[PDB]
């Protein structure tokens, strides 16, 4: 429903709207990733107590 | 008994933490659309304003 | 609807291919039909292709290292279901995935107690069977390469089970259960401190019943120094060395005396290869060092005629007839302490700076 309205008629307040509600996408594909990293550092201090 | 109780519990340990984990990462992976979809909702609803 | 079903149709035909091969093997009984067979059967190979190239860029150390920088079970056993199938380019793919999927997992064990054990269990031990009517020599020079891999593709089978099977011997930490455990039979109760089950089919069962077969330790000699390595393991772990020696000593009591008597037999034919003669001398050692510490810790009256009686025969038995020999001696010189003298290779004297490139260290 989206993704079928029309691209016309777009303003500066829409194109920085555009650029900013996206940024919140990328914050939890950026986090998301260092929640990844940081449990692939705790795994290993668990691992390397464990040898 | 004690064979049948080993038998369930590697079920348990294995196979039902097997489709827990697969549930756990599906759910990111429909969280992430969660907040694809609703950005692109706030973008949609406030177009022109 | 038309982006998933992409890996769920490719799914679908590796299902197919067991309906497929369940209904041929059925219906080889009526069928002049087979130029009708080798589309889906090539579709098939096609299919375990492209998944075994999609796990050749995990079983990669680059993409291991990219990671330390950032429900299997169906697939597994639809991909199982086909270790015996008619094609072995087919059924080696089957086994050579599951190899793969193993290293990934260690879990293949439980994935396979989890579905249906037995009719998993009796495809591998259906390839297992050793069958002497398969046989027509290597000593042609004029190696075809067509019919070459169809001979490749069925006796990589055997080879390949044996070193699943040895994968999951040499990544033990102690006590745990693997897919190596599974295949030799032992206690579904993941139970590795209690016996085998006498007079069963495991592979254990055919991997001591192929290494008393003289004809299959001529004709595979490092194929039985594989198999001999996969009895001295299951000897020498401290749990299961109990349960494994005491099987040795209840079903293959003369196991230290006939395969003495093969493997030193198939090292005095002359004319054999150095690649040969490395085998068998590598499986005699561990068939020493399994009677070893079954002499340290079960010493038996068939030990004791054994020793007496073979290795060392006191003189004055040689007169009794009421019921060149294996002695000490005569198994030292079945050794050869000639040692070869290794010629350092002009390739070091040619690139000098990469000597250390061009050794691996076995380890």
């Amino acid at each position: 429903k989206i993704k079928s309205s029309p691209k016309d008629n777009e303003t500066t307040a829409d194109l920085e709207r555009e650029r900013i509600y996206s940024l919140a996408t990328k914050i939890d594909d950026d986090i998301i990733k260092v929640e990844n990293k940081l449990l692939g550092v705790v795994n290993k201090i668990n691992q390397n107590q464990v040898k | 008994a004690l064979k049948r109780m080993r038998d369930l519990e590697n079920h348990l340990n294995f196979h039902i933490h097997t489709q827990l984990e697969m549930m756990r990462k599906k759910q990111i992976e429909l969280i992430q659309r969660y907040i694809e979809v609703w950005s692109n909702l706030e973008i949609y609803q406030s177009k022109g304003k | 609807q038309s982006k998933k079903t992409t890996l769920e149709n490719i799914i679908k035909i590796i299902d197919y291919s067991n309906d497929q091969s369940i209904l041929i093997q059925q219906q080889i009984q009526q069928q002049q039909q087979q130029q009708q067979q080798g589309y889906n059967q090539d579709s098939s190979r096609v299919i375990l292709n492209l998944v075994f190239q999609q796990l050749q860029q995990q079983d990669n150390d680059d993409f291991n290292l990219l990671v330390l920088k950032c429900d299997y079970s169906r697939p597994i056993v639809s991909i199982a279901k086909l270790i015996d199938h008619e094609l072995p380019a087919i059924s080696l793919r089957a086994i050579r995935l599951i190899y793969s999927f193993e290293c990934y997992t260690h879990q293949i064990s439980t994935v396979f107690l989890d579905s249906d054990p037995n009719l998993i269990l009796s495809k591998f031990i259906k390839m297992m069977e050793f069958n002497e009517s398969n046989f027509e020599d290597f000593s042609g020079t004029n190696y075809d390469q067509t019919i070459s891999f169809i001979r490749y593709a069925s006796n990589s089978v055997q080879w390949t089970i044996a070193q699943l099977i040895m994968l999951c011997l040499s990544n033990i930490s102690s006590g745990r259960y693997t897919l190596a455990h599974f295949l030799l039979g032992c206690s579904s109760n993941l139970d590795l401190s209690k016996d085998f089950i006498p007079n069963s089919k495991s592979c254990l069962t055919l991997i001591i019943k192929n290494v008393m077969n003289s004809q299959f330790v001529e004709r595979y000699p490092h194929l039985v120094d594989c198999y001999h390595e996969i009895i001295w393991k299951m000897s020498s772990d401290p749990i299961t060395w109990k349960p494994m020696i005491k099987y040795i000593q209840e079903e293959f009591p003369n196991y230290y005396h006939d395969s003495l008597l093969i493997l030193r037999n198939a090292i005095t034919i002359n004319g054999s290869s150095e690649r040969r003669t490395e085998a068998l001398i590598s499986s005699m050692s561990w068939v020493f060092k399994t009677c070893s510490i079954s002499i340290q810790n079960s010493y038996s009256i068939e030990m004791k005629q054994f020793l007496t009686r073979l290795i060392f025969p006191s003189l004055m038995n040689l007169n009794q007839p009421s019921m060149s020999p294996i002695n000490i001696l005569s198994l030292y010189n079945t050794i050869e302490f000639q040692l070869p003298e290794i010629n350092r290779p002009r390739i070091f004297s040619m690139y000098p700076n990469l000597i250390e490139y061009f050794t691996t260290n076995i380890n």
